[PDB]
């Protein structure tokens, strides 16, 4: 992989993710959107092996999807975070497991409050204020401590998301493309087309 | 690589006069990168405390079996699981996956309901039982977890004693072990009542 | 790890050290190694700690029911068969090394069996790693028609020669002693040569020591009434 | 680096009040098969020191001439060659241990583990111990690869510690060194029956004993057993 | 461990860690990883611990048989240059060093050289080096300016280093802080990084993740 | 491992050292090698001591249930059963197993069943890790149709030189002999045959 | 061959009836008579031994049967159908409970695991 | 294959004082499971109030010693007689050390002694010469054992002033000999009982202005 | 390595380079000259194993600079390149090789010629129009190809290389952070500020 | 390859098979491996036929240029010249000797140097491939002071028991007689030992 980045702030939940795509000497594709949604409050972006992270991300998509027209119901941030993290529990000592990692951003309608899950491919659930995947948190992390405050706006949130991804392209040898990023609020999700 | 060491993170349990004590460090890291300082390894089912080392993702996965297996034991039993009993249970529930285990170090803590007396006991990761009546280690410091609750503690330690104990025993293994830290919480436990405590240590 | 196996006049011996290592580092310094299969049939295992304990309770459940089946007292040659045939099916990779001795309708037994499933039959085993100390000893001093306070004495001093010369081995002695139309006598602890001395300074700390953030009660209690 | 071709087994020793007892067995293996059975492989330097050796037979054949011209060399322009510049155990140890270290240090090892036995001339005991990775250490009782698990805890029981050794005396340690080499015998594939023992005391001097035999074999109990489990 | 070094207007900051590891098992809390060439030339210590403090103790040795013979301070260039070529020399033999040798003369200024065990050899403004340089470039890259004061810049350095110590697993113990004048080096103290996290978390309102 | 069957006038004898090794420890140096799949079948095993063990019991379990339907099976009926699970499971086993039984029909017979499974009937054979020792001894030696008395100095001699060559052999040599008279179990000890 | 009665042999009637379970309460009737007192400090079964012949030894016969050190049981009906209840009783409170947490099962537990499977016996193909 | 290396167990100790030293060690010399000797010196005088010793391989930490010894004589011989002081030993075991960098002396080495101002000084090496003063260091097998518990009871790590709740740290007051003794000997006394190759018998040499004195104490022998 | 691209027009040679050094997880420098003047119209771009590649340069250019002093004469670039194979062929069947590919861009003054010499850590010598080492090549060749012409003037070489730069920069995993470029010709060396 | 020296009451006599193998392929089934390093001072070689041939040549050399300057040399001479090149070259040979030779002062002598490169003086010794199946045999029938005949017919049985087991030992046996009288060649072909 690649950068998806999460961070939580006062009423929302941004992701961002790169747009490249490698494949091994040539570069196919700069405008790729990692990402997909769960339910209409509820995002998730992932990185890992190619073909696993579309095909479990897809798959867990139809699986929440089909929760919410059986029970006519949109399952909560942790619950949908909780279920992820048991199939990719379950998919480690498979014959081959999923190389799959994900943030899963969401803004719970009854708490009123938004909620950043990071996993892992080993099923290694944490709630974050900000989170990454892979070398991203190498480089960025060190920003998000000195900066993060919990009562940050979302413009706020952008800024700071902003330094991170530059410190990215200053010192990170890959060229990603760029990053799609996407907020989760009371409101749903929605794409920041200008970044 | 190693799947004991990738996460890090330890827990000690301490036996004390009528108490005892379950400690853990907070951290969760992928190898060098610290990524939580918030991932507490002891849960509870009832009174039955059960501290959790090693892989994070076993862990976690572990707590939700036996929060299972205790909750469907308590409406057919019609009590509540006893500490000796479900540290059976974890040693059963661990040797059932001998060729394919959780990478963990369990550590049970706990006092009998009946007989008030306290209970403690470790467990490798295929589930070897170690009762000790003095302490029990876990984790990617428990040599230097050995070294300090071999020197520091003394039997029939009072409540408020044997947090001082094993909270200074948690504290300076911890910083000398690279993987864990970040945080530390002591539980105390007495027939009726538990106290929990948050530590203040070095964040590095 | 030591363990012995003696036979004497009118039944057999089984003896154990009490330390259990986690590599170079001793987890318990009062482990019990002796392990019950049947009231009158008991085993000492080295070797993977684990499975030594679920194969004796495995065969020892079996062993109990076949025993209510048949109600017969359970013979050792069944307890042994009964492992060899799990052990040898596992080929090797149930890391199981035992002692079987006990007494049974027939007479006194003592067995040793290893984990790929092999048996052997003797008046006097050792096992573990500190099972050439104590078979030093016991060629030593072993004889034919040795008597219960000899045997003992013999399996002791076998154990003893392990805690001693055998890094893998320490601390205490525990023994069982079973003999033909008794009850079988386990005696933990038998000796206790490895008294830790009194440390020069208490390191009880003043109250008020450690610093701390945050106190809670902890909600053990069930959901309450009104 | 190499390997050991023809091979010599257990050395085994212990001080006691007035000297040091070593034996070692007569058979030279080549691999599993007892190819050699007229080895000596306790080799006397002068009337105070013996030096057993085990492992590698080439290498033992090597250091036994290093020994022999040792005595040669020490004669040279020395007048008081069988007297107070006499070699002493503690003077062939120690060229020994220098040979040893020097050649694990070159990577082209002597294949050996080395027992030095033997009383200085102001009547001390020295018994001291060295291998072909160059590690020494003394104790009461010494030993050499399956003499090291068996023989050492038996040795042991007589001088557990130093002040067990003005108490000891010949006729109780040499019985002991005569039992370890049976038990040996019984346990190690590789042992034979016939075995040498020296014994140098700072009274009698060098007492060196070949075609010894281990006796008093318990085997008639073997009679007795029968299949391995269930067969009658 | 994690080392760094920069240029400013005021001369070079050099900032350290303190921590040294033997696998997950902490051996030190207290190393020296800045290594004292002389009054006037630092050098930083990564990789391996022993050829780092012998090779730039055995530099400071030819910098003061230099000074000697040709009676002048020996340059930056000509100094980190004679510690590469020495590296360069038993390429391949096994040798693990990152350094960054670090002066300030009049002919060149203040100058930080990158030294490195596979022959490497490079001028530059800042340079990060350990298991946690990433997190302290972050902070660096962020908040560096030419026109620093010598005291917001060794601030920057100590809270670059404390970023290190708190994410990285393999560095921490203690902050060593070196300022670097053109009359030769100034230290400025050791700074437990217990003591100095609570410490900045409180004045700087940083690390709002954590609780204290 | 020392083991040879020999047959003779009146049936055959079976032969084998005691010793068992793990590496150049003697794990038991008084092992009964000499086990018996039915009352005049027996067998010498050498090998892996859990797969010749294990592959015996289920002998003697299909030569019991024969015997029950059947009644007294063959020399050569035992050998076939042993060969079937060499055979078939080669892939797992280390199993060299020689055969020996007596019929009133059919008298003193002898198989040997080496590694691969296969099966070999013969006046005599010898097998495990001493036997190479005496290929040249017991060539020269056997002789058809001896004595009993002839037949266990044979082998009392026999295996006297393969346990003083191999490392892997020693202690006593159990000998079992097998006639219409009965089975006749035979011990010889250190002193008595190291000295022949 | 194969078992192909994969079908429910015992039905509701239209009354609401289970006939093969009250047809069995029926065989249960015609059985000796066994009872149970319960004491403060201990519990009594107990039944007749109804020889079948004077010739028979009764003593081989058990009717009280040990399923635990601490649990006993009595019967009366079909003592067949009782004595691999017995067997079946013994091994699940190894099974299903000891093998699990290192203890034998408490009564009303061990009774359970019994009474399911008489249930499925009422149910099952 | 032929491994130049072997492990012959032991622990090792050093705490420098205000005006003293101690370097203790156990006596138990090992290989694998076995026990070589119960009673075999690894802690040396090395003559000019120095005391030093090479934990792990035996027999690169007996060449290093005897190496230094003779350093030690060469010093006098070259240098008319004078003291070598700690500072100037330990730097020149660095390049003893750092001499066989590509094969090196597979030991943990640590000496002690006084500096020149006459305080308590220990010095800390790696197999490959890289050194450093320190307080306080535990080589050797059970060193994870006895380090923490140092940093806990010696330098009074994570110990605060009752009352004050982790304000005030609790002050680092001067230790004396009998102090230090007591704690190596609780600290041996700990790791005797869960390192098995630790035990037997323990050997401390004291360093002051005086000379160099030893003291003995029995450690348990299983 | 990196990029080194070489286009010899009809009076000039121009040597493109990246400036980026990365030492495996960062990106260390992003202004590195990777370049030696070893006389004064000849220039020397080179890329391969750290340490060796400047190590060699700086050991070239040393040699050239003595010759040039002996004789009081510049060597002609043919003759330095020829140099530069020998060091490189002598190299291959040492103890330890430099790992070092060249490009060798000079102007002739006797024949009054641009000349582009590419040789590779083998000794491989070939004279060439246009030249690349590592995967410069593999995205570059196909837009030389079709584009270049032997009368060609700096400023359409120029326009050309960054045809090429871009090609790269789209298609490459890799960020190399830009490229410094230089020009040889009659009147010497010189570098383009502003690429 | 089987090879063997043994010492009797005129002197001493070698004997060894004529089978040279690559793989399973006889390469030479004639070859002499009785190898003349002194006009009574021979050697029996196995294992590598480079490394032998190379070792006899060198030690030949040796003694010609010995016997130039110092007279004829005793066989403890011989094989202690061989022995050094066997050890001190450990590393790089595969080289299994056997040393005989007969002076008037000492008689008949023999000594075995195995593949370390350590000597052992004995009264016979046997080595190669097939030796090992004839350990027993030789053991039971070698007596010291036997005749010439006496020890011709020992060697030649041992030798024939050996070839018939080691599938690596073959063709004809030599044998070469050293005693006060000279030295004597003998050949024995198949026809005439197989059916011993
Ligand atoms: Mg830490
Ligand atoms: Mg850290
Ligand atoms: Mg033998
Ligand atoms: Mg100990």
């Amino acid at each position: 992989m690649d950068i998806i980045l999460g961070i939580r702030v006062q009423d929302s939940v941004i992701l961002a993710s790169s747009k490249a795509v490698t494949r091994g000497i040539s570069v196919l594709k700069d405008s790729d959107d990692k990402t997909r949604q769960l339910s209409p409050h509820t995002l998730m972006s992932f990185a890992g092996e190619a073909g696993d992270t579309v095909q479990f991300a897809e798959y867990i998509q139809a699986n929440i999807q089909l929760y919410s027209i059986r029970e006519d119901y949109e399952l909560s941030p942790q619950a949908v975070s909780s279920f992820v993290r048991q199939e990719l529990a379950k998919s480690i000592r498979s014959r081959r497991p999923y190389q799959v990692n994900v943030l899963i951003g969401g803004y719970d309608k009854k708490k009123n409050k938004p909620e950043l899950y990071q996993i892992d491919y080993l099923g290694t659930k944490v709630e974050l204020p900000y989170g990454a995947h892979g070398y991203s948190g190498f480089y960025t992390f060190s920003l998000l401590d000195h900066h993060y405050r919990p009562d940050m706006t979302t413009e706020e949130g952008l800024d700071l998301l902003k330094l991170c991804v530059q410190e990215l392209e200053k010192r990170m040898p890959m060229d990603f493309k760029g990053v799609i990023v996407k907020i989760v609020d009371k409101d749903g999700i929605r794409q920041v087309d200008d970044f | 690589s190693d799947p004991s060491s990738i996460n890090g993170g330890i827990v000690v349990a301490m036996t004390g006069k009528d108490c005892v004590a379950i400690a853990c460090d907070l951290r969760l890291g992928s190898q060098s990168l610290g990524v939580s300082n918030k991932f507490e390894k002891i849960f509870h089912y009832g009174h039955v405390f059960l501290g959790i080392t090693g892989l994070a993702t076993d862990v976690t996965t572990l707590n939700e079996m036996f929060r299972y297996k205790t909750n469907l034991y308590k409406l057919k039993e019609e009590r509540a699981i006893e500490p000796e009993t479900f540290t059976q249970l974890v040693s059963s529930s661990l040797y059932e996956r001998r060729f394919g285990p959780y990478f963990v170090g369990p550590v049970v803590a706990g006092i009998n309901s009946k007989s008030g007396k306290p209970f403690i006991a470790g467990f490798d990761l295929i589930g070897c039982i170690d009762e000790a009546k003095d302490f029990i280690v876990s984790g990617t410091a428990s040599d230097q977890l050995f070294g300090m609750c071999e020197s520091l503690y003394e039997p029939n330690l009072e409540p408020e004693d044997l947090f001082e104990t094993i909270s200074q025993a948690l504290l300076n293994a911890a910083d000398r072990d690279a993987l864990s830290g970040w945080g530390a919480v002591v539980y105390i436990i007495k027939k009726d009542e538990v106290v929990k405590r948050y530590l203040k240590m070095r964040q590095d | 790890t030591t363990i012995v196996g003696v036979k004497f006049n009118n039944g057999v011996v089984i003896a154990a050290d009490t330390r259990s290592t986690q590599g170079p580092i001793v987890a318990d310094k009062n482990c019990a190694k002796l392990h019950r299969i049947s009231p009158k049939i008991w085993c000492a295992g080295a070797g993977t700690a684990a499975d030594t304990e679920a194969v004796t309770q495995l065969i020892g459940s079996n062993i109990e029911l076949h025993s209510l089946y048949t109600s017969r007292e359970p013979r050792v040659v069944s307890a042994l068969q009964m492992l060899k045939q799990h052990l040898f099916k596992y080929q090797g990779h149930i890391g199981a090394y035992l002692i079987v001795a006990g007494v049974d309708p027939t007479g006194s037994h003592l067995f040793s069996i290893h984990a790929h499933g092999s048996t052997d039959v003797g008046y006097y085993l050792s096992l573990g790693s500190g099972s050439l100390a104590a078979m030093a000893v016991l060629e030593s001093h072993w004889k034919q028609d040795l008597t219960k306070e000899e045997a003992i004495k013999l399996a002791s001093d076998a154990i003893q020669a392990g805690i001693w010369n055998d890094l893998g081995s320490g601390s205490n002695v525990d023994v069982c002693v079973m003999e033909i139309g008794k009850d079988a006598e386990y005696l933990r602890n038998y000796l206790t040569p490895n008294v830790r001395e009194e440390k020069q300074k208490s390191y009880k700390f003043p109250r008020g020591t450690t610093a701390v953030l945050k106190e809670s009660i902890v909600n053990i209690c069930d959901i309450q009434e009104e | 680096t190499q390997q050991p071709i023809v091979t010599g087994t257990s050395v085994i020793s212990m001080k006691y009040d007035n000297g040091v007892i070593i034996a070692a067995d007569n058979l030279g293996s080549y691999g599993s098969l007892l190819r050699f059975n007229g080895v000596e492989r306790l080799i006397p330097v002068g009337d105070n020191t013996v030096v057993g050796i085990s492992g590698d037979i080439s290498d033992m054949q090597h250091i036994e001439r290093l020994l022999k011209d040792l005595v040669t060399e020490n004669a040279y322009d020395n007048p008081l060659a069988d007297a107070e510049e006499a070699l002493e155990p503690s003077y062939i140890f120690e060229y020994l241990a220098t040979v040893m270290y020097q050649r694990r240090s070159k990577m082209n090892p002597l294949w050996n583990a080395i027992i030095v036995a033997g009383v200085q001339s102001n009547g001390d005991q020295f018994l001291r111990y060295v291998n072909l990775l160059g590690v020494t250490y003394s104790s009461p009782t010494l030993a050499t690869g399956f003499g090291a698990h068996m023989a050492n805890p038996l040795l042991r029981k007589v001088v557990d510690r130093e002040s067990d050794i003005p108490k000891t005396t010949v006729q109780v340690a040499e019985e002991a060194i005569v039992n370890a080499m049976r038990v040996l015998y019984y346990r190690d594939a590789r042992s034979s029956r016939n075995f040498s023992l020296a014994i140098i005391d700072k009274n009698t001097g060098l007492t060196f004993k070949k075609n010894l035999q281990v006796e008093n074999m318990k085997w008639d109990f073997a009679k007795d057993i029968k299949g391995y489990g269930t067969q009658k | 461990t994690t080392t760094l070094a920069f240029r400013f207007q005021g001369g070079i900051i050099v900032a350290v860690d303190s921590r040294a590891t033997a696998g997950n098992w902490v051996a030190s809390q207290t190393v020296k990883a800045v290594i004292e060439i002389n009054p006037f030339l630092l050098g930083t210590m990564a990789g391996g611990a022993a050829d780092c403090q012998f090779w730039e103790t055995w530099l400071g040795s030819q910098c003061r048989l230099h000074e000697l013979r040709e009676k002048e301070r020996i340059s930056v260039a000509a100094a980190s240059k004679i510690l590469s070529n020495l590296v360069y020399q038993y390429k391949g033999a096994g040798l693990s060093m990152g350094t960054m040798i670090c002066g300030y003369t009049r002919k060149e200024g203040p100058t930080i050289y990158y030294v490195d065990s596979d022959g490497t050899r490079l001028k530059g403004d800042i340079f990060c080096v350990g298991s946690g340089q990433t997190f302290a470039y972050g902070v660096l890259d962020s908040n560096y300016k030419w026109d620093l004061s010598v005291e917001d810049a060794l601030y920057l350095g100590k809270r670059s280093i404390l970023a290190a110590a708190h994410r990285d697993a393999y560095s921490g113990g203690s902050v060593n802080l070196y300022h670097v004048t053109e009359d030769g080096w100034i230290y400025h103290g050791n700074h437990d990084v217990g003591e100095l996290f609570w410490k900045v978390k409180e004045e700087e309102g940083s690390f709002n993740n954590v609780i204290g | 491992t020392s083991i040879m069957a020999v047959t003779f006038k009146d049936g055959v004898i079976l032969g084998a050292d005691s010793r068992t090794t793990t590496g150049a420890y003697i794990a038991n140096r008084v092992t009964d090698k000499l086990t018996r799949v039915h009352d005049k079948i027996w067998c010498c095993r050498s090998g892996s001591a859990a797969d010749t063990q294990a592959i015996a019991d289920i002998v003697q379990y299909h030569l019991e249930l024969y015997t029950s339907q059947y009644g007294t099976p063959s020399t050569e009926t035992a050998a076939s059963v042993f060969k079937e699970l060499c055979y078939e499971n080669k892939d797992n086993l280390t199993a060299g197993i020689i055969v020996a039984g007596y019929d009133d029909k059919n008298k003193g017979e002898v198989y040997t069943i080496p590694l691969g499974g296969s099966v070999h009937k013969l006046p005599y054979a010898i097998a495990g890790s001493g036997s190479t020792f005496i290929y040249g001894y017991c060539d020269k030696n056997f002789r058809e149709n001896m004595s009993k008395e002839e037949t266990v100095d044979f082998i009392k001699h026999s295996l006297s030189q393969a346990i003083k060559w191999d490392g892997s052999s020693g202690g006593v040599i159990r000998m079992v002999v097998l006639t219409a008279a009965g089975v006749e179990r035979l011990i010889f000890y250190p002193d008595e045959y190291e000295q022949l | 061959m194969t078992d192909r009665y994969s079908f429910s042999l015992t039905t509701f009637s239209p009354s609401g009836k289970l006939g093969q379970i009250d047809y069995a309460l029926t065989a249960v009737k015609q059985g000796v008579t066994s009872l149970g007192i319960k004491a403060t400090n201990g519990v009594v079964i107990a039944t007749e031994k109804k020889s079948s012949s004077p010739l028979a030894m009764s003593e081989t016969l058990s009717k009280v049967s040990l399923l635990t050190p601490d649990i006993g049981a009595v019967y009366s009906g079909m003592g067949p159908d009782y004595r691999v209840l017995v067997d079946k009783s013994r091994k699940v409170a190894h099974t299903s409970y000891k093998r699990i947490y290192g203890e034998y099962p408490p009564t009303k537990l061990l009774v359970s695991e019994v009474a399911k499977i008489m249930q499925e016996a009422t149910q099952s193909g | 294959q032929f491994n130049p290396y072997g492990d012959n167990g032991g622990t090792i100790l050093g705490i420098a004082g205000e005006d003293f030293a101690v370097l203790a060690g156990d006596t138990r010399n090992i290989t694998d499971y076995s026990i070589n000797s119960r009673y075999e010196p690894k802690v040396f005088d090395c003559g000019d109030n120095i005391v030093m010793s090479a934990n792990g391989f035996a027999a690169d930490g007996d060449a290093l010693v005897k190496r230094f010894k003779n350093s030690v004589k060469w010093y006098h011989f070259d240098h008319n007689d004078k003291k070598l002081s700690i500072n100037s030993a330990a730097r020149n075991i660095q390049h003893l050390l750092y001499g066989k960098r590509f094969f090196p002396y597979y030991v943990h080495t640590i000496i002690a002694g006084l500096d020149e101002d006459g305080k308590g000084a220990v010095y800390s090496f790696d197999p490959v010469g890289s050194y450093e003063r320190e307080q306080c260091r535990a080589g050797g097998a059970a060193a994870s054992l006895i380090m923490p518990f140092l940093d806990n009871q010696v330098n009074f790590k994570n110990q605060y002033e009752p009352g004050t709740n982790g304000k005030v740290k609790k002050p680092l007051k001067y230790l004396s000999v009998e102090e230090v003794i007591k704690l190596v000997r609780d600290s041996f006394t700990s790791a005797t009982e869960r390192h098995i190759q630790v035990g037997d018998g323990l050997e401390i040499l004291i360093v002051t202005k005086d000379g160099v004195r030893k003291e003995f104490y029995e450690l348990k022998r299983d």
